[PDB]
DNA sequence: TGCGAAATTCCATGACA
DNA sequence: ATTGTCATGGAATTTCGCA
DNA sequence: TGCGAAATTCCATGACA
DNA sequence: ATTGTCATGGAATTTCGCA
């Protein structure tokens, strides 16, 4: 501070202050003649305060803070002190956006069998139709085969009623859902245990995780829309038609309809495929097994040129879910306990709770 | 001649009246001819209307080429014929008083009655809730003739609920004395 | 139809039906043995009906429609007839999404002078502060210099009151705004004409068009948020501070604060730049003029590998603005009258009105 | 010694009382020393409070190093001194009864009074609405001494509202007879 | 053993609000 | 304790029909 | 006339709801 | 009759201090 700057004035060399510039005194302060002009060299004991005053004017990041400081001062390695501060500004850390994108999405393996995994989700509220406002959508993971049930609410009770009817047909090993009130209730957990079904939940606020059913919602809404063009939106009576229509629609990449993957043969619907007419059922199911295993499976896309991947013990911040007007979009920093996979992590949140969280709902805390 | 397949023929029939359960009285029974797969729908009446309402659920999953039935009123009505025609389903009737199905089907229908009877005793009024499990049972029941269960023939896979316990299906002596007492 | 198929059965060659396959009769219908199997060749007079029945099952696109048809039929150039139909399905055309992105954004030239162009916009509603709920934000195009005014509504009357106060300082040639109720009212048009100010409007529902002010809203909300961390959102009293803070914040790419571009010299604020201390004002303004013209200007980015650009007389569809639940997201097709620039067009909308519209709010009608 | 610059010195002063306009009675007048740029703020009183309220608007645009004023009550109060100190503005007072500004400023302040007087006659009650145009005028008025208008010196550009009509600024004989009548 | 055209496959785009 | 998906329609590539 | 480190410039990312 | 923008903080590149 005052010691360092003294040795300097009397012409000695101090590590960090380049020798070729003349360091004088004037108005009671140590100055220096840099190419840009004459800047005050404050004593180290003042530097934190200066960086902070600069930063606080508009809570600026690295360069915009430096440029304020540089107007009056110079010292060795200014940006280091600037960055030190940015890393300690609570307000900056919880308010700024990220500028690093998530690593490339995983493409989970397709469930191996029909009924291995259900994905379920609600659609709505829709325009009242027969007193119904929602649709329970159940999509078999492997086949894409889909069941639709109209409901009056996205409630556990309505979920349970619908799934009793569905599971008359078969019982799935696993049901995957998002964290909607309906699926996370203890009543629903019971209902599942009662049947030996494992409940599997998406990381919260990350519907891509229910992507199988979500994507089917799109088709359901799309077809419903087309069928209701120029008519009043009376959808309740179309659910069955829509279901049947979708279950029997070809996926151009697979070359199969979900019905075909589920049953290995078309039922009595229009344009039924006849290719296995001469095979015995047993020859048919044998061929179905081979078709099921040989389906196209997409791969993880290339990482964007500026992505981040979670590392154990990294400081990261979880996105606030429903941030109020003029309130920070991020929670305070927290630590990566476990890296479940490159896109899913467990974090200890300073409260501290364990939360299993999508990397998409995280940013890495800046400036370490 | 081409080999038998699922969805070639649904055999439908009613069972009832039964004691009131959640306001229901009958069961429409659908059995796929080839697979022996069974679907059950509770109705309030053996009417064309309740049949159409129920078959609309099933036929929104899979459509049979042929429905076979006896000459029940509900199945011989012209409404039901119109319904079937819309969906391009051929209707097929056994001659009156002489019901013919198939061996596989007859046996299936037998199991259904007996299995019902067994569970409706003790709780003659709670059957509505049990229809799902009654079906799972029926469908994961091993066929003596074919090496497979209906589930297996339908879906081409093992089921996640096998019924390794091939059951008594007969009335235990406790139940015969409280079945001759219930209907008294 | 029946003529064509006759000549064929009796072994003659018809253009389009390849010679090397045997075309027979069976069950009263013309059949053919193709590698895939035996398919019915319907008479041309039946083909439109068949394509339509297939398509209508789930209103499927090209391949998914073809695969249904191929199950039972074959004829020459099936997809041509399929595409013909897709192009005529009202419901498909107004309900499906686009799969072609907009051409690359324009980067308009920076206004040459302060006061050449204002961009204005409202922010809010915010949490009530002193009975105020909105903020009028006025951003000078060239400098980025910004004025803020709290309002009780995004109303013309409040716009006028604020701008009378602002235009005490100078009068702008042009004021650019979006199509908010406040800016499109005739009262506001009058107020502008009265002062010789030209009103310039964004194509509707395309805020990127007000990008200069929009982007400033972000900074305004961001700083307000930070300043209100852990306090009740009492923003009214901070507007002045925020204004001053932002107007004096460096843009790292320009190396100037908006204040500097506006005045060519810092006022008495913290960290004022002193570099022009020895220049006369006139030397200063001379240097300001040179700084103003030499500012970095970004260029139009590369086109995405699957973009479209509007062409005069093309069939295009405008996105529905506030589409109701289960209703189409697109209006019926309409024609490009004029290509104002590669990102802005005039269309005749079948009503038919002239609408000036952003290419972002259009898709090109599929299948011509 | 360094050349004179905008924001080096604001000269502030009140003008009033005037007739009620939208409930306002005074005008706080701020003139930038170097440029001669003028800002006008209507107040309801020549108080420290109304001064602070008004200067808070201006100083949220640009902050003077020095405010010069006479020894008006509002400017000599310790509240006003506290206010200035917060913003690091030095306060500067002309000795009582002997107001010194600068030539440029004195002339400016003269134009302001005369220009006001001219427009408040005929409409002594509509002046509030005219303050914006009064300022545009003052600021796009060519300086005899410097080759430029205040706008030009402030912003370094021509203005979009030049006032090529250098006006009479004097009371026409119609107005002297209805100004000696208005205040009667 | 190579051509022109049809068929099939590729794959960016966008929406599950 | 978990994880994107896939219809869509122009363009790119392969296959087909013929020689 | 070349090194290591600091400084500056680059630029994808995301939000103006 | 009109049209995206730019703070941000790691990484990439250039400049600086010294020799
Ligand atoms: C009710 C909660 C748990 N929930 C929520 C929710 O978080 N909120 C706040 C409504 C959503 C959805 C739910 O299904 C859902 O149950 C939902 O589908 N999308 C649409 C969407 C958006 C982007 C995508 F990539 C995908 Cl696949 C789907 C919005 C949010
Ligand atoms: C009131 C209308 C005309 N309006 C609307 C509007 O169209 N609706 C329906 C609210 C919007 C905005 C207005 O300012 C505005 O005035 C507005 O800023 N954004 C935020 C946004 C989103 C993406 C971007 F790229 C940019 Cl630049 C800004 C949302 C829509
Ligand atoms: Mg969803
Ligand atoms: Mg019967
Ligand atoms: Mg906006
Ligand atoms: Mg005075
Ligand atoms: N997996
Ligand atoms: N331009
Ligand atoms: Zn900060
Ligand atoms: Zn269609």
């Amino acid at each position: 501070l005052d010691a360092e700057l003294d040795q300097l004035l009397q012409g000695h060399y101090i590590k960090g202050y380049p020798k070729q510039y003349t360091y004088f005194l004037e108005d009671g302060k140590v100055k220096v003649s840099r190419p840009e002009g004459v800047k005050i060299i404050p004593p180290q004991s003042d530097r934190q305060k200066i960086v902070l005053q600069a930063h606080n004017l508009a809570h600026t990041g690295r360069e915009a803070t430096l440029l304020k400081i540089a107007n009056l001062y110079w010292w060795p390695n200014m940006r280091k002190d600037v960055v030190k501060q940015l890393g300690r500004c609570q307000q900056c850390l919880i308010t700024n956006a990220s500028n690093k994108a998530s690593g490339p999405i995983l493409r989970p393996d397709r469930p191996q069998k029909p009924f291995d995994k259900f994905f379920i989700d609600y659609i709505g509220p829709l325009p009242p139709s027969q007193g119904y406002l929602y649709v329970l959508v159940v999509v078999d993971g492997m086949t894409g085969f889909t069941w639709l049930y109209p409901t009056k609410a996205p409630s556990t009770s309505a979920t349970v009623k619908s799934l009793n009817v569905l599971t008359s047909i078969a019982i799935p090993k696993v049901i995957h859902s998002d964290q909607g009130a309906a699926f996370t209730s203890s009543t629903f957990a019971e209902w599942a245990k009662e049947r030996g079904i494992h409940l599997e939940f998406s990381t919260p606020y990350h519907p891509q995780s229910s992507g199988k059913v979500e994507r089917k919602n799109s088709d359901i809404k799309r077809l419903l829309t087309k069928l209701l063009v120029g008519r009043p939106t009376k959808w309740y009576d179309l659910l069955p038609v829509v279901q049947l229509a979708l279950n029997n629609t070809y996926s151009p990449v697979l070359k199969y309809t979900p019905h075909q993957l589920l049953f290995g043969i078309d039922s009595n619907t229009p344009f039924a495929n006849q290719d296995t007419l001469d095979l015995t059922r047993e020859e048919e199911l044998s061929l179905l097994q081979e078709i099921r295993t040989s389906l196209y499976h997409p791969s993880t896309p290339p990482a964007s040129s500026r992505s981040w991947s979670p590392v154990v013990g990294q400081l990261v911040q979880e996105r606030v879910a429903r941030p109020a007007s003029l309130r920070p979009r991020w929670h305070k920093p927290s630590t990566v306990l476990k890296v479940l996979n490159p896109r899913t992590v467990v974090i200890l949140d300073h409260l501290g709770n364990n939360r299993t969280v999508s990397i998409d709902n995280l940013k890495p805390t800046s400036h370490q | 001649d081409r080999p038998q397949k699922p969805f070639d023929k649904f055999f439908i029939d009613y069972i009832g009246p039964l004691p009131p359960s959640q306001g229901y009285l009958y069961v429409l029974v659908v059995v796929d001819g080839m697979t022996g797969f069974t679907w059950l729908y509770p109705t309030k009446a053996p009417s064309t209307s309740a049949t159409v309402k129920s078959l609309n659920v099933l036929t929104s999953i899979a459509i049979p080429k042929v429905i076979h039935s006896d000459q029940g009123a509900a199945f011989t009505s012209s409404t039901f014929a119109e319904w079937a025609k819309e969906r391009g389903i051929h209707l097929e009737f056994s001659t009156p008083y002489h019901p013919q199905s198939s061996g596989k089907v007859e046996r299936k229908n037998s199991d259904i009655k007996r299995l019902l009877t067994k569970l409706l005793v003790g709780r003659p009024t709670k059957w509505y809730d049990l229809l799902p499990v009654v079906q799972l049972a029926l469908n994961n029941t091993y066929s003596p003739v074919l090496k497979y269960t209906p589930h297996q023939l339908l879906f081409g896979i093992d089921s996640n609920t096998p019924f390794a316990n091939q059951d008594t299906l007969d009335l235990t002596r406790e139940e015969e004395l409280s079945l001759l007492q219930e209907i008294r």
